[PDB]
């Protein structure tokens, strides 16, 4: 899943 | 994409010095002075007492909390690294995934008081007594000994910044698809931390580093007893510790 992980690469 | 996936000249290679420390900056949590000046405000016996006398479960939950916190600022030092985030998302996620924890036991130094054997926890300074709930007393022994090993190096804040862009961007990580270009940033991180050391007049600490091992033996003791503790109390996991902290754990 990586939900948090992937929010966390993708939020600018 | 990024010029250190390439062969960089000294003045890249002294530019990535300055970027890297700047990164570091940016993204340190609590400044070193401030760590510093809270060295006198240590935690009373009753405090101590009354850290110890909390639930097993209670303590894992502010622990997986606090380590969390110091997890998100390591992100945000990973994402201002150059080339890191020019690295496809499966590296990215991979990178963080077994070096977040290492770069944060490498930061845990700057808060570690080797005078008195004192870490920074909930606004004072205590000793590993402190952490005793927690039932994994082995783990807390060596973390405390690990701090108290880098603390003998008196790392400045550019050393700590250069030493864990590299503990983070390491291309031996399993999983890696793009292993050749992050062999090149490593390699490129390498030479700017080798550089400001020998500029420095530091080259001595590479002997006295700690081995790559050390660092995965920590990470793994930190994975069996949180595997231990969720066996004993699945609920807690489940319902109250951090989501970041569980897919990074468990
Ligand atoms: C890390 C960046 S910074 O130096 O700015 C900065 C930030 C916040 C603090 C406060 C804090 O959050 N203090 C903690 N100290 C400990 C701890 C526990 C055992 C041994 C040692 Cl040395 C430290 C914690 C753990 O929860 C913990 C950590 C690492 C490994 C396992 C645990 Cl259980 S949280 C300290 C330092
Ligand atoms: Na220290």
């Amino acid at each position: 899943k990586h939900k948090i992980l992937h929010r966390l690469l993708q939020d600018s | 994409e990024n010029l250190y996936f390439q062969g960089a000249s000294l003045t890249e290679i002294e530019h990535l010095v300055q970027s890297v420390c700047k990164s570091y900056r940016e993204t340190c949590q609590l400044r070193l002075e401030d760590l510093l000046r809270q060295r006198s405000n240590i935690f009373s016996r009753e405090e101590v007492t009354g850290y110890q006398r909390k639930s097993m479960w209670e303590m894992w939950e502010r622990c997986a909390h606090h380590l969390t916190e110091a997890i998100q600022y390591v992100v945000e030092f990973a994402k201002r690294l150059s080339g890191f985030m020019e690295l496809c998302q499966n590296d990215q996620i991979v990178l963080l995934k077994a070096g977040a924890m290492e770069v944060v036991l490498v930061r845990m130094c700057r808060a570690y008081n080797a005078d008195n054997r004192t870490v920074f926890f909930e606004g004072k300074y205590g000793g590993m007594e402190l952490f005793r709930a927690l039932g994994c007393s082995e783990l807390i022994s060596s973390i405390f000994d690990f701090s108290h090993s880098l603390s003998a190096l008196h790392f400045s804040e550019d050393e700590i910044a250069l030493y864990t862009a590299l503990v983070l961007i390491n291309a031996h990580r399993p999983g890696l698809q793009e292993k050749r270009k992050v062999e090149q940033l490593q390699y490129n991180l390498e030479l700017a931390f080798h550089h400001h050391l020998c500029k420095t007049h530091r080259q001595s600490i590479l002997a006295k580093l700690p081995p790559k091992g050390k660092l995965r033996s920590l990470c793994s003791q930190h994975v069996e007893r949180l595997q231990i503790f969720q066996h004993l109390h699945p609920i807690v996991v489940q319902a109250a510790f951090p989501p970041l902290y569980k897919e990074l754990f468990s």
